[PDB]
């Protein structure tokens, strides 16, 4: 009663606790060893930053029971606005004991004001200065610190390991985890303190710096002390958004710490931070759903952008049973970046927007729910810190503001985007309540949230753990495991890091968590270290537990390399995710910790592996992993060797392949995986197998485990994207196999015959088989080939349908709602001249069919699997989507056919059969099946800009083209500096975004989406948006895309107010006639804008709405007057034939044999007669721009000045080539005509513009010397670091040539003086070879100036 | 003709 302590006691330890403060004397452990707790009288509270003594009177206490008490503290400071009541509760629980604060009172607060108003004299921090929950002593034997701080360096480790002398002075040190050792015992101590301090390196804030320990020393007698203590921890924090507005935000959750106190728990024989670290799992937080981060054996990203739906949901399950099927059933983890809106980087932060082009909210639930049976999980890409006007959260209060009340910008690419107030978007409840509409649609079916770039700073200047805590508590609250961008970022929740999963970003210094504490602790827990790159050394230059290596297919960065996916998943991925099967328990002799940079004493053992890096790793049933380095010098081959053994047998030997590409190893590998797929339990004695790899190929040697060692014969199978082939029965002999295996092919052993993975391909998408994956068998089972020609599945990457000469390729549809409208597109690449075809036929009848001829437009999608850089033949990919419309005929009676008309040789290719519900209704024809009509306000688009196509204004891309989306006020012109309007009719638009000074083509029509028949004229309009005049023009061409082959029409400007515009079109003879929108070399009008108001202004963006394509009557002609017309024509152009190219007569002949065979056939009628005279006046006036085009060519060469003037006036193209790529402009360089440049200039004329060789007119001005053109070309615009075909800029050839008064020009005008040529040269070494040693001194003096 | 061998000597 009168005993100034108590007692606490548990099996395993019994704990003097004092009466007059929630302090501990001393730990006794059942075997009578003692830990020191705080030995002094010691009795600080801090709230608010004010430290308060307590006396006997401020604190009463209670003895619960023989393992908890409660204490009631009275914490008062008039002075400082501080009158608190804190309840602190003191439990013990086997070697543990917690320390809680279950209540906190404000005597001087109501609480928080409703809608997180400002709480006055808000309790806002806490903690317990020098509180000593733990400590170790000096006099004690082997008293030692381990500490551990946040490093992405992979050559600055984030640890900290030293002896505890009398020397020892730290105060407040703190650390992210912290480890005393002394007297046979350790300890750390675990807080949930959000607090952030000091750190080794990261990029980036967001949860990065989170310290939650805090070391002290004290004197205790003749000894130094040195004492744990928890960082402080936040209570109703107070803050403030961009706009100066405060709030009052509650805790994440209430005060909690806990130690653990353990012997020799890995029975080595020493006592140190290991031992610590292993009982430290017992009280440490787990982030939410960790348990299963060893079964996401594969993860890849499948991206969604601009419109496209490069990926829809039933085309992502069917990759999943691809990935299946090659790695037999291995757990997948799939990041759908773009999975919302119009795709990635559109439409945030609206998370409950799911992409109703990728099939919406119902096509993703189906996806996840047969996903999961092949143990893939699924999680979506989101943005917490920027947003797009389109986005329905979209408002001022969401909007980040600078001091000055501007917009806090974003990049801009398809939209503008703006900075999220990220303080508004936590205290107003917004946040949650957007990840709350996402929870409605996916339910409990999702796995994951990746949160992109948080801790960049873009949401607000702090985004601290506080922040992030907040973040991952409302994200786990739905269900939903933690995943973001940085490697650094979010230690206290974040199981997967993107730039520490993906080790080709950021480069040495911006990495996953470079600390053996935090991967000893949690390597089982999290894909978020450092894994095989050894270009960046230290840490990533093999380290023994591998690390997540992830590579892509699904357009990610354009990555579509399916098999380099699959290499790279058995490379360092299957052994990577064995190793997080096991927890680690011992970890010596680690290179990477030396006495010079703080880790003198890192735990070493001589008698282990040679003194050699050496981890020990087991799992709860009692199985050991031990991975051995081979040396730890760096400059033995043995550094990079790597031994694994289970339960003592050697499963893995040899050299990895670099992470970085740069060198195949030798490592073979013979894993046991006993796990399954799902919550990873040990799958039945009978269906447990082997995974075999080794690297160089050849025949190895392999002792069986344990349970294997009484088996005769075991069976192996080759793992291909078909399951598993070439069963082999293989002998055992006293427990051993042989294996001969090919290199880098995967096989899986198991001890009987075993059943192939049974995949449906294609459920829910109407057909089976809709992506080709299911190999030659498909072609049998799936789908139906007839007809004289060959029908294959061809494509060793992503596999495609290839047709040649006459055949046919039918299925049935299945599950359609009858009397529904369908679109029904295929990706279709036709190299041959006949017809390639899709056609809906229902009993024999057809209701819907389509066609196209050779196609004529390049793929440059690059999220798409068939872009123009992925060679469907010869190089190239001209895949575009095919549409038929049709409704369901009630019969229920419905089949698709993909054809080759023809009987030639060449090939053509289809891929993905797309039967999507679509209410699009605006194509009329013909009696003929011609067209009559199309119409287009894009508010029914399956996907992408139809009818038109992506052209290769940016090549591939992620184009900066999309349909735009309405959210008035934010998409009309009038909010903020935006001058143009997104979408001008109903809610959506074509837009292009900053696509100007081109000089080619962005979108265009293709003949298979509108047919414009030869001789038939049609009358085109649409409304539209231009910023600027002359920066974007209409488009008529034939074929596919050549410059100087098109008609273009400038279109003038057209912000804030809509513009119409309309033109006629008459078909050419081969049928491939088409119109589009084409990029200039006109300068766009800023109007005196600056910074980022240049791009959200709209000057240099094109919206098209409103599209109107219609056959219309043109005049009747007889025979007699199309005859006529031919000898007109004639006798125009017959004479002309060596003033033309090759080509050009070529054209002109083809097109007047094509009419006559209009006017000649035998029962030809007005129509055909009509036709082909509206042919012929369709080449008069094209043969006869192409003749004031090379009359423009001859008059500035010579240099007629006047004939220049009349000739742009009366059609002539300002940017004219020649055979070798030369404009006007390059011939009145190279020739001196300061009139003449000047007003082409003024045209239109391309002063940037490249030859054959990349030469500019500015290269031959300075390679001549016309000191009069280069002021008017650098005042125009000309790049003076411009480089031709061999590194040459003008200043090279300034001064290799003799120009003094030129290289002070360029270089006057910014001329890079150290710019190298192909040769190495710079302009000062041209000059060297030349004899100008006038020149060179010039250029040495401004190379060090 | 092609000036991009006559722009280089
Ligand atoms: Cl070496
Ligand atoms: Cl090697
Ligand atoms: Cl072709
Ligand atoms: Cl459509
Ligand atoms: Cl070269
Ligand atoms: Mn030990
Ligand atoms: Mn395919
Ligand atoms: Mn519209
Ligand atoms: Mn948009």
């Amino acid at each position: 009663s009168m005993v100034a302590c108590e007692t606490l006691k548990t099996k395993k330890m019994e704990v003097q606790i004092k009466k007059n403060f929630p302090s501990v004397l001393q730990y006794t452990m059942t075997d009578g060893k003692v830990m020191y707790g705080q030995s002094k009288d010691v009795r600080t509270v801090e709230i608010n930053g004010t430290n308060i003594e307590l006396g006997d009177d401020d604190v009463t206490f209670k003895k619960v029971s023989d393992t908890e008490a409660t204490y009631t503290l009275k914490v008062k400071d008039e002075a400082k606005k501080i009158d608190a009541v804190i309840t602190v509760q003191i439990t013990v629980k086997a070697n543990q004991l917690h320390l809680n604060v279950t209540k906190i009172k404000n005597n001087l607060s109501e609480g928080i004001p409703e809608g997180n108003g400002v709480e006055e004299n808000a309790i806002q921090t806490l903690s317990f200065p020098n509180q000593s929950l733990v400590s170790v002593r000096s006099s004690q034997e082997n008293a030692q610190f381990t500490g551990a701080r946040m490093s992405s360096n992979t050559q600055k480790p984030g640890d900290t390991n030293f002896a505890v002398t009398e020397d020892t002075n730290v105060t407040d040190s703190d650390y992210t985890y912290g480890f005393i050792s002394g007297a046979g015992l350790s300890a750390g101590l675990w807080s949930n303190s959000e607090h952030d301090g000091t750190y080794v390196a990261a990029p980036v804030r967001g949860g990065s710096q989170n310290t939650r320990v805090y070391a002290t020393t004290q004197q205790t007698g003749d000894a130094t002390s040195l004492g744990l203590a928890s960082a402080p921890w936040y209570y109703h924090r107070t803050v403030t958004d961009s706009k100066g507005k405060k709030y009052t935000v509650a805790e994440t959750a209430l005060p909690q710490m806990a130690v653990a106190i353990a012997g020799d728990e890995n029975e080595d024989g020493a006592v140190n931070w290991q031992d610590g670290a292993i009982a430290y799992r017992d009280i440490m937080n787990n982030p939410y759903k960790s348990e299963e981060v060893p079964e996401l054996v594969a993860w890849r990203i499948a991206m969604n952008f601009g419109s496209q739906a490069q990926n829809p949901f039933l085309t992502t399950l069917d990759n999943v049973k691809k990935v299946a099927l090659n790695t037999d059933g291995l757990g997948q983890s799939v990041l759908l970046k773009g999975y919302g809106n119009e795709g990635h980087d559109s439409g945030h932060p609206d998370y409950g927007d799911i992409g109703q082009r990728l099939g919406g909210a119902d096509d993703m639930n189906t996806m996840m729910e047969e996903g999961s049976k092949y143990g893939a999980r699924f999680g979506v890409h989101v943005n917490a810190s920027e947003m797009y006007p389109e986005a329905k959260a979209f408002s001022e209060d969401m909007v980040r503001r600078n001091s000055a009340g501007g917009l806090s910008y974003g990049w801009n690419w398809l939209d503008q985007g703006v900075g999220i107030d990220g303080i508004y978007d936590l205290a107003s409840g917004s946040r949650v309540s957007r990840f709350a509409d996402l929870s409605k649609e996916v339910g409990d079916n999702m796995d994951f949230i990746y949160l992109d770039v948080w801790g960049n700073l873009t949401s607000s200047g702090s985004e601290d753990s506080w922040e992030t805590r907040k973040m991952s508590k409302m994200i786990n609250d739905n269900g939903w495991r933690m995943t973001t961008e940085w490697g650094s970022g979010n230690e206290y929740d974040s199981t997967f890091q993107h730039w520490a999963a993906d080790l080709t970003y950021g480069g040495y210094t911006s990495k996953g968590e470079n600390s053996e504490v935090m991967r000893f602790l949690r390597n089982h827990q999290k894909d978020s270290w450092v894994g095989d790159y050894p270009q960046y050394g230290g840490a990533a230059n093999a380290p023994l537990l591998g690390g997540y290596n992830m590579k892509d297919f699904e357009g990610w960065q354009g990555r579509n390399d399916y098999a380099a996916y699959i290499k790279n998943l058995y490379t360092h991925d299957v052994s990577t995710k064995f190793i997080q099967h096991f927890k680690v328990t011992r970890w010596v002799n680690n290179p990477l910790l030396t006495a010079d940079n703080g880790n003198a004493a890192a735990v070493s053992d001589p008698n282990t592996n040679n003194g050699n890096e050496q981890i020990t790793l087991k799992d709860s049933n009692g199985n050991v992993v031990v991975v051995s380095r081979g040396s730890n010098d760096t400059s033995s081959a043995a550094y990079r060797q790597r031994t694994i053994t289970f339960n003592g047998v050697k499963v893995a030997s040899g050299v990895v392949s670099a992470g970085d590409g740069s060198a195949t190893g030798d490592e073979s590998y013979l894993l046991p995986w006993m796990w399954d797929s799902f919550t990873g339990k040990l799958v039945k004695d009978s269906e447990q197998k082997l995974y075999h790899w080794n690297t160089k190929g050849g025949t190895t040697t392999w002792t069986l485990p344990d349970s294997w060692k009484n088996l005769s014969s075991v069976k192996v199978y080759q793992l291909t994207d078909q399951g598993k082939t070439n069963e082999q029965t293989v002998a055992v002999s006293g427990g051993k196999v042989t294996l001969t295996a090919d290199a880098e092919t995967p096989y899986v052993v198991y001890k009987g015959e075993a059943k192939q993975i049974q995949v449906n391909w294609s459920e829910g998408m109407h057909v089976v088989d809709a992506g080709f994956n299911g190999g030659s068998n498909t072609l049998t089972d799936n789908w139906t080939v007839s007809g004289s020609g060959k029908a294959e599945v061809e494509g060793d990457n992503n596999a495609m349908l290839r047709l040649t000469g006459k055949v046919d390729v039918s299925q049935r549809l299945t599950d359609l709602k009858a009397g529904q409208k369908y679109a029904l597109y295929v990706g279709v690449d036709n190299r041959s001249t006949g017809d390639a075809s899709v056609t809906v036929t229902s009993g024999g009848k057809v209701l819907a069919t389509n066609s196209t001829g050779k196609s004529i437009a390049k793929n440059y999608i690059k999220a798409y699997g068939h872009n123009t850089n992925s060679n469907t033949e010869n190089g190239s990919s001209y895949f575009q989507n095919m549409y038929v419309f049709f409704t369901a005929p009630e019969n229920g009676d419905a089949t698709v056919t993909l054809s080759h008309k023809s009987t030639d040789g060449a090939h053509t290719y289809f891929d993905d059969v797309r039967i999507v519900e679509n209410q699009y209704s605006g194509i009329t024809y013909e009696k003929d099946g011609t067209l009559k009509s199309l119409t287009n306000g894009f508010e029914n688009n399956a996907q992408g800009i139809w009818p038109f196509v992506v052209s290769g204004s940016e090549g591939v891309e992620d184009n900066r083209i999309h349909l735009s989306e309405l959210h008035a006020p934010f998409t009309r012109a009038g909010w903020d500096v935006k001058k143009m309007d997104d979408v001008l009719d109903g809610t959506w638009s074509v837009k292009v975004n900053g696509l100007t000074q081109k000089g080619t083509l962005v979108y265009q029509t293709i003949p298979q989406n509108v047919k414009f028949e030869a001789g038939a004229k049609y009358k085109v309009s649409f409304d539209y948006q231009s910023g600027s005049d002359d920066i974007y023009a209409i488009a008529v061409g034939q074929g596919e895309y050549s410059a100087g082959s098109v008609k273009l029409t400038n279109l003038k400007k057209a912000l804030g107010e809509t513009g119409k515009a309309e033109f006629e079109l008459t078909g050419g003879v081969n049928g491939d006639s088409w119109f589009g929108i084409y990029s200039t070399a006109t300068a766009p009008d800023l109007q005196g804008s600056t910074g980022n108001a240049q791009d959200f202004g709209g000057y240099k963006d094109f919206v098209l709405d409103n599209l109107k394509i219609e056959r219309i009557e043109s005049q009747t002609r007889t025979k007699a007057e199309a005859q006529d017309k031919v000898k007109e024509i004639r006798g125009k152009y017959d004479s002309k034939r060596a003033e033309l190219s090759d080509a050009a007569w070529q054209q002109y002949q083809d097109t007047l044999v094509k009419a006559r065979v209009l006017i000649n056939k035998n029962g030809a009628t007005a129509e055909d007669f009509t036709k082909a005279y509206d042919i012929l006046v369709a080449l008069d006036e094209y043969m006869k721009l192409k003749d004031l085009d090379r009359k423009l060519l001859e008059a500035a060469w010579v240099g007629h000045d006047d004939e220049v003037r009349i000739l742009m006036a009366n059609g002539a193209d300002v940017n004219a080539r020649d055979m070798y790529g030369q404009t006007p402009l390059h011939l009145a360089a190279f020739r001196g005509h300061l009139e003449i440049v000047e007003v082409l200039l003024k045209t239109g004329a391309d002063v940037n513009a490249q030859d054959v060789t990349g030469t500019t007119p500015l290269h031959l001005a300075a390679a001549v010397g016309h000191l009069d053109i280069v002021e008017v070309l650098l005042k125009a615009g000309a790049d003076v670091n411009a480089q031709d075909w061999h590194g040459e800029t003008p200043l090279h050839l300034a001064a290799h040539r003799g120009h003094l008064e030129f290289v002070e020009v360029l270089l006057k005008h910014g001329a890079d003086v150290n710019a190298q040529d192909c040769f190495g040269k710079t302009p000062f070494d041209l000059a060297i070879d030349n004899g100008n040693e006038d020149i060179a001194e010039v250029l040495q003096k401004a190379a060090k100036l | 003709p092609f000036l991009a061998l006559l722009a280089a000597x």
